[PDB]
Parts: structure tokens; C-alpha cells; sequence
């Protein structure tokens, strides 16, 4: 646990350590994804770079090129495959946990360092809560709020 | 001169290639020698012309 | 074989293409025996603190 008990925090202010030890290396893996991914589009990158300069002219008989502007293109769309797919492992790495995203007064640690969390989890960890502007739930009863809303047409007057 | 304008333009982007890096100096050095014959062929026509 | 420029400078590449990318799946294993090897520490389940069990 990283915050003080009961303080005021702010929003994305990452206080909760849950155990980086599964998606870190989920993150490895889709880092390692990215890197597989660049590094076959880098060279898709080239050989595009080295038929680029040989286009009108004389060897690379355009089709021939542009079954590599496929590969570029199509490669640096794995890329894109890959580097959202480490936006995803991302999102589930620095995603532990403090606050959401409201910023407000913390309660209590309703859980505590060491107990499992689930994903999603039935009971809640802590509770941000932010209080000046406070509501009340006044509570009507029903034949009034008939009779205050048909007192609409006798009366009532609500204004402005 | 058909073959003169067409294996110097194979000698002339082998070069090309590998100003750029498609080949190997072999492919170069290899393909300015079939250039070359072509001018001991040419000139040999050239010759056996006269 | 690129010192005396003897092979393509592109067949380089492509080969370091398949050196870089190689070595991006081994971390795609590493991380994926990472994956196993911390089931293992879940295994044999590890007191999250120190106390009084």
C-alpha cells in the first residue's frame, strides 16, 4: 500500500501495488511482440528503402517493388498489431491501482498488503470519496409528489 | 549492340544494386565481366564487320 | 562476409532481421517462462508477509 490512511488524493495517483510479477512479464511479452515486430518491419522498412531508389529505372520492375511496399505496409501495421497490443499489457501493468480516476478523500484500506485481489473483485479495496459538493437523498412520498406535480396546475408557483 | 544495350543496362543497375545494397561486389564484378565480353564480342563484330 | 563487402548488404540485414527478431521471441519465451515460472512461485504459496499466521 503507498498512500496515508484517510489524506485526500488525486486522481491517477498510483498508490496501490498490486504484484507487477504476472504482468510484467505480460508486458515482456508484448514488448518483446513490439520488437519482433519492428525489427521485421525495419527491414521491410529498407526494402522498400532499397527498391525505392531504383523505381523508373532500371531492375525493380514495379511490381516486384510493390510486393514490398506490401511488406512495408503490411508489416508496419503488425507494428500496429504490436504496439496496441503492449497498449493493452500496458493498460494492465500501470493499471494497479490508486485512485480512480476521481480525486477525492480516502477512506479506509479495507483490504491490506498481502491479501489477493481478484480482477474485477466482489468487495472493494478503498473508497475516494469527495465531499464539498455533497448530495442529499430526500425521500417524497408518492401521493404528494402525484399531488405536488398536480398542484402544478393549481398553484404551485416554481420560479425562476 | 542489342546485347551491348541491354548487359551494360544489367551491368548498370547491378551497379545500381549495389549502390544500394541488393548485391554482393561479386554480382558487380561478375556482371561488369558479362558486360565485358560483350565488348570482346562486340568489338569482334565490329571486326569480323570489316 | 560485409567487412570485405562480400555478401549483399541487404541479405545482412534480412539476416538481422531474423537475428533481432529471434532474439524479440526469446524475450517473447523468457517472459513466457515468466509467466510459468511465477505459477511456480504460486505454487507453494508464498507467505505474502511476515506475522504471526
Amino acid at each position: 500500500r503507498n498512500f496515508k490512511e484517510g489524506s485526500d488524493i488525486e486522481a491517477g495517483v498510483s498508490l496501490y501495488q498490486i504484484d507487477p510479477a504476472t504482468y510484467q512479464a505480460t508486458y515482456d511479452s508484448a514488448k518483446g511482440d513490439l520488437a519482433k515486430a519492428q525489427a521485421a518491419a525495419n527491414i521491410a522498412q529498407l526494402t522498400v528503402n532499397r527498391y525505392q531508389k531504383l523505381l523508373g529505372t532500371q531492375y525493380i520492375s514495379k511490381q516486384e517493388y510493390d510486393q514490398a511496399l506490401a511488406d512495408a505496409q503490411q508489416a508496419n501495421a503488425a507494428v500496429t498489431a504490436a504496439k496496441a497490443a503492449v497498449e493493452t499489457a500496458r493498460i494492465n501493468l500501470a493499471y494497479t491501482k490508486v485512485t480512480s480516476p476521481i480525486s477525492g478523500r480516502i477512506g479506509k484500506s479495507n483490504v491490506t498488503e498481502g491479501a489477493l485481489v481478484q480482477n474485477g473483485q466482489a468487495t472493494a479495496l478503498a473508497t475516494v470519496q469527495q465531499l464539498d459538493p455533497i448530495y442529499v437523498d430526500v425521500t417524497q412520498s408518492s401521493n404528494d409528489m402525484m399531488r405536488l406535480k398536480q398542484e402544478l396546475a393549481n398553484g404551485t408557483l416554481k420560479q425562476e | 549492340q542489342a546485347q551491348k544495350e541491354a548487359i551494360y543496362r544489367q551491368l548498370d543497375q547491378t551497379t545500381q544494386r549495389f549502390n544500394v545494397g541488393l548485391v554482393a561486389i561479386t554480382d558487380v564484378q561478375n556482371a561488369r565481366a558479362q558486360y565485358d565480353t560483350v565488348l570482346a564480342n562486340e568489338v569482334t563484330a565490329r571486326n569480323n564487320l570489316d
